[PDB]
């Protein structure tokens, strides 16, 4: 579980790019802060999934 | 042991003023927040016990709508600055109180006749603007001690329709907090993660902190329990 | 969307329509405290700013 | 037919029911539409995925 | 089941491979997880036949898209059976209907 | 007047129509009071209540659930989800082993299980396997354990038993012995005075809980958990 802690120290300020295919236009290409959540599906905020 | 349960820790508590402060609760058990969110806020909005400002009589006026001439504002005007006067009486359950001044200006609380067992706890609080000289303000005001919320349309009755021409009615807002919200999120802990994380924001008049007047609702509700626990 | 247009719709006649509130705290209150339905029409004193 | 299959049913006739919200206890203010239904499961599995 | 279905369901679910179809009347006689054996009737049974038939059902195997396969019986001891009846579920079948 | 006072509620009547369904009355309740204590007695009832469930179970003969015996009729993950829905009450243990035994042809039943005399079996009538020949024969063994809520056979893995033997397998506990549970508030008649409400509640449970320990569990959690905020600086 020192591997948890340490894991959750190091994403805390690093940003990460979600891409949708195809990227019709630059808006397909975005950045976010990760949070980390149990299961296995990617959670985006409604709005910019619109 | 199956009655273990996450007791939270006061984690934090943030004053942004004397009047507005948030509380946050971590951890608690899955749904433990929402239904504890709930049940105070019931609690505070509709059974905490309050003394408020109640009926009005003022001798030129017969109704709300009465026209008053040298007053800056209209009657309603007034009303709603009654309504919104934060009192706090430790004496009796039912006060009467009178304000009569002359003068270009404002019509503060502080203006209002003192007495020992009632506290005006913002005096700078404004009733109504009076615009000249040889025009005055001659009100009584009157003062009680209520449990919730009750508007105009509940306390009137046929039992109660023998009035003066000179009587109003105000909406007595007991319960002292002006505004409650609570919000739930996640929170992390022993590599669980699956449990409730608690925020309360709360803004009420300055008659009491907001602090005191979560512990006044958390005993209340307790006293209500209280009945059914039999265990320690 | 759906949730700010029914917020937002009046009706002609609802749960303690005429009466005035001081401020939106009351009005939120009332909403929350049951005895006053969305769409009831009011006088509410607010202040703005430009 | 469906109409007369419910009224013997004893279930409201427009097949709208009262709701209350689990979360705070209240009531929703419009009637709302509750049944059965039949529902599949789709063969992609989110762990066949990520 | 489903509740709201087409009546589709029976030919469908007796005509596909999978479920265990009764081919000659009779009496189911014994049934256990993964046997059936039925007791032919006299008047069906053809002259020089021991006059029982016994099906073997697929319990457990690789499905050509990694799903299940299995057939589960559901008769019970003495119940007559009749031509063209469905001895054995197969998935998504309950009863010779479609269940998916 | 006594606005500052209160009445308190009791348990001014309790009901039971049958061993699963029963109804539980509290009065008097001040106005408001009634829809809080209503949501906050569902939520907590819901949740919380202490349960007796079936975890491990052990057949002689039998590798792993998706197998099949000679004798039985359904397979064995019918029997597997079959002693899932079994509800059971121990008393004196928070774990005990139960023992079964059974040849012959015929329905196997919960009253064929053998019992302690601090084991109740709530419901006899429900159904395990069946036996299909005269020289089948089965022989089991059950583990039963108290806990709350729901837990997964996954994370019951994951609490990483030390050499797991072959032989025993694993299902999901549905502790939980409480099924539904609903509230309804009405205008009260106590001493002719006004502004009073009586509560009913009405719940379908396994027959194992008791409704009145039930109630008094679930409003001792709630005052624990306010004791906090009682507390508070």
């Amino acid at each position: 579980a020192v591997v948890w802690d340490i894991l959750d120290e190091v994403i805390r300020e690093h940003p990460v790019l979600l891409n949708r295919a195809p990227t019709l236009h630059r808006l397909g290409i975005q950045a976010f802060e990760p949070v980390l959540i149990e299961g296995k599906a990617i959670q985006l905020h409604p709005l910019v999934c619109a | 042991s199956v009655t273990e349960f996450l007791k939270p820790r006061l984690v934090d508590i943030e004053q942004v003023s004397s009047t507005h402060a948030k509380v946050t609760l971590e951890p608690l058990e899955r749904g433990f927040g929402h239904t504890l969110g709930n049940a105070l806020r019931r609690i505070l909005l509709s059974s905490m016990p309050g003394c408020a400002v109640t009926e009005v009589e003022i001798d030129g006026v017969l109704h709300e709508y009465s026209t008053k001439e040298g007053v800056q504002e209209d009657i309603l005007e007034i009303l709603l600055n009654l309504k919104g006067l934060a009192v706090r009486v430790q004496g009796k359950d039912e006060v009467i109180l009178t304000l009569n001044k002359s003068g270009i200006g404002p019509v503060t609380a502080a203006d209002i006749t003192h007495d020992g067992d009632v506290e005006i706890v913002k005096p700078q609080h404004v009733i109504c603007h009076l615009t000249d000289e040889n025009a005055s303000i001659s009100m009584r005001i009157k003062v009680q001690r209520g449990r919730g919320y009750v508007p105009a349309s509940t306390r009137i009755h046929s039992e109660e329709d023998e009035r003066p021409i000179g009587r109003l009615l105000v909406d007595a807002c007991y319960s002292p907090v002006e505004r409650i919200a609570y919000n739930v999120e996640a929170a992390r802990v022993e590599q669980r993660t699956d449990l409730d994380k608690l925020v309360i924001e709360m803004e009420t008049n300055g008659t009491i902190d907001p602090e005191e007047a979560i512990r006044r609702a958390a005993t209340i509700l307790a006293e209500q329990l209280e009945a059914f626990v039999d265990l320690r | 969307v759906l949730g700010l247009y029914y917020m937002t719709r009046d009706c002609v006649n609802a749960k303690g329509e005429g009466m005035v509130l001081t401020g939106p705290k009351e009005a939120e209150r009332l909403y929350r405290s049951g005895l006053a339905s969305l769409h009831a029409r009011v006088k509410v004193r607010i202040t703005e700013y430009e | 037919e469906i109409k007369e299959l419910l009224k013997l049913g004893d279930l409201p006739t427009s097949g709208q029911i009262r709701l209350y919200d689990g979360r705070t206890g209240e009531q929703f203010e419009r009637p709302v539409t509750v049944g059965y239904m039949y529902m599949l499961k789709l063969n992609h599995l989110v762990d066949d995925k990520m | 089941k489903p509740l709201v279905g087409t009546g589709m369901e029976r030919a469908v679910a007796v005509d596909s491979g999978v479920t265990a179809v009764a081919k000659r009347g009779g009496v189911v006689q014994y049934v256990d997880a993964s046997r059936i054996v039925i007791k032919v009737n006299e008047d069906e049974m053809y002259p020089g036949e021991a006059g029982i038939d016994i099906y073997n059902l697929t319990k457990y195997t690789r499905s050509n898209q990694n799903t299940c396969i299995n057939q589960m019986p559901c008769v019970s001891l003495g119940e007559p059976v009749e031509r063209g009846d469905v001895l054995a579920d197969g998935p998504s079948t309950d009863l010779g209907e479609l269940a998916l």
